């Protein structure tokens, strides 16, 4: 179709204008609990990689945009990431915890009440096949626990 | 007064280099004034110190970690869907192989056989590369890297 | 060069004065910025070509588009200097000028003008003013302290000073004046206990 | 890397062209066209 | 003047960061009084220090 809905605030699949947007809730998550809070005090995100498993060939491009759509804005350059081939597509070009700056997306906590919002733009639109053979989304978050 | 020169002049590159690094060409802090002639040009050190820390506080607050985007282009589907020259690439390399001089294509997006070099020009700007995602989220908009 | 008007624009009178005090103080060679943004307290409130500080900087800033408001700019900057080494002569110290610009000239009374016009009679004023605090002794901080306060009350002066207090009560019933509120009625009451 | 990596600080849409030359394509190099089918060019960009 | 405006700013941004690190919001050192303008703002050296 030309335009579709479907889901709550916060955990959300859309076609809004010409961009496909996914929001999950990072709070609705259930992070929490995976662990016990023993030998535990402070409990926060820093990383987030993203795998876009879907049948993609030579010359082809994924478009994506992670932004964080939360209450606590950090300033700019962290607040999203871009991904262009999906295979494990961090964002970054190398994957270094030593950075000198702080890595992107990193202070959040580990169940705001904020969401991630995944875009795809020109999915109208150039990006068709791509969506229409991809199956879904894999994230891979890694977090610390003081 | 010699090395004075000399660390003027390493300084106005410094502070060029931040004008790239910053991608703006207004910033100037460096406003020459160190070189106090009827002293003898005295109190440049300090005030080479605080141009250097004004340029070094401007940096750390206009920071912004920009997103990284890669790309992946084809010259052969690029070639046949070319909005004014549209051909087949890999046809045309043959053609002009086996020839001994040949061209297409239009200024900016152009193949040819130069001489004894085979040339293939693709214009930056005729990439459509503005439109790969929305304005949003991202100011200034520049290429870093090509492999 | 050190200043433009990207920060000189703001709306604080007196952060302005602070941030063009030291430069005053380079071109005055004054004691020390504070003193230098006092005196610009005083020659902005005298207004000499009527420029106030943010005309000031901008005209500075400005590269001497005025015709006749260059004059005026210089009369100011020459007005300043006048008040500079009027204090540099009179030795008045940092805290003296601070409390007495923070009354305003209230505290020192002035004669037929608001504040204090730049002559003879406030120099003669500011002179006496000078020499009673040298005169003042140990206790002259905390003299000086509610003298900054309407607190400085006629026997607590009767002690500071050593005289005695019905000495400087028949100076008050005999000057006329009920309470020290400036330092016109306070040297009134000085001279009557001199001629006394 | 201490200084700045090649091909860094053109703009995204820039005017400007980018020219691929093979040298001795006339020459030495035929067969190493002759095979070849096309070229892929992997650029990588910041935007603020 | 300047310079110690500049130095507070970092010292300030520094505070910040060490804050966001740590995910603490109650720790504070820099209290102010560096520039003691009584005597042309000196000793915030050793203060910041």
């Amino acid at each position: 179709e030309g335009k579709g809905n479907v889901g709550a605030s916060g955990n959300e699949l859309k076609l809004s204008n010409r961009q496909i947007e996914a929001s999950v809730r990072l709070s609705d998550l259930k992070i929490f609990s995976d662990y016990p809070e023993s030998l535990g005090n402070t409990r926060q995100l820093k990383q987030v990689s993203v795998t876009l498993p879907a049948l993609v060939g030579p010359y082809e491009d994924i478009r994506a945009v992670l932004n964080y759509g939360g209450s606590i804005v950090m300033p700019r350059g962290c607040s999203a990431i871009a991904l262009s081939h999906g295979v494990n597509d961090s964002g970054q070009f190398m994957l270094d915890f030593n950075d000198s700056r702080y890595l992107p997306f990193e202070g959040i906590s580990v169940n705001d009440s904020g969401s991630l919002t995944l875009s795809f733009p020109d999915a109208t639109d150039r990006q068709k096949a791509l969506l229409e053979s991809l199956s879904d989304i894999i994230l891979h978050i890694r977090y610390t626990i003081r | 007064y010699q090395f004075f020169d000399l660390t003027q002049s390493f300084c106005l590159m410094a502070q060029e280099a931040l004008r790239r690094e910053l991608t703006d060409n207004g910033v100037t802090f460096i406003r020459g004034g160190a070189w106090n002639g009827t002293t003898a040009g005295l109190m440049a050190g300090e005030t080479l110190l605080l141009n250097l820390a004004e340029m070094e506080k401007v940096w750390l607050e206009r920071d912004e970690r920009a997103l990284e985007v890669t790309r992946t282009v084809s010259l052969a589907q690029f070639y046949q869907a070319l909005s004014s020259d549209n051909f087949n690439l890999t046809e045309k390399l043959t053609q002009f192989l086996r020839e001994g001089k040949g061209n297409v294509g239009a200024s900016g997006n152009e193949l040819k056989l130069s001489n004894r070099q085979i040339e293939a020009s693709v214009r930056l700007s005729d990439l459509k590369i503005f439109s790969d995602y929305p304005e949003s989220l991202g100011n200034t908009r520049q290429l870093k890297q090509v492999s | 060069p050190s200043i433009s008007e990207d920060m000189a624009q703001s709306h604080n009178r007196e952060l302005q004065a602070e941030i063009l005090a030291p430069f005053i103080a380079a071109t005055l060679h004054l004691a020390s910025p504070d003193m230098a943004r006092y005196i610009l307290l005083w020659t902005d409130n005298l207004r000499p070509g009527g420029l106030d500080i943010a005309g000031f900087m901008t005209l500075v800033l400005k590269e001497s588009l005025n015709a006749n408001e260059t004059t005026q700019l210089v009369q100011f900057c020459h007005v300043m200097a006048q008040l500079s080494l009027s204090v540099q002569t009179l030795r008045l110290s940092e805290a003296e000028l601070s409390v007495l610009v923070i009354s305003g000239f209230a505290v020192l009374g002035a004669k037929n003008q608001p504040a204090g016009q730049h002559n003879i009679d406030t120099l003669f004023s500011l002179y006496r003013f000078h020499q009673w605090i040298n005169g003042l002794g140990n206790p002259g901080s905390d003299t000086l302290d509610m003298l900054r306060q309407q607190t400085l009350t006629a026997d607590r002066l009767a002690s500071v000073m050593g005289l005695d207090i019905s000495m400087v009560t028949q100076a008050m019933v005999s000057a006329g004046v009920n309470q020290l509120q400036c330092w016109q009625d306070i040297n009134t009451v000085l001279q009557w206990i001199d001629v006394a």
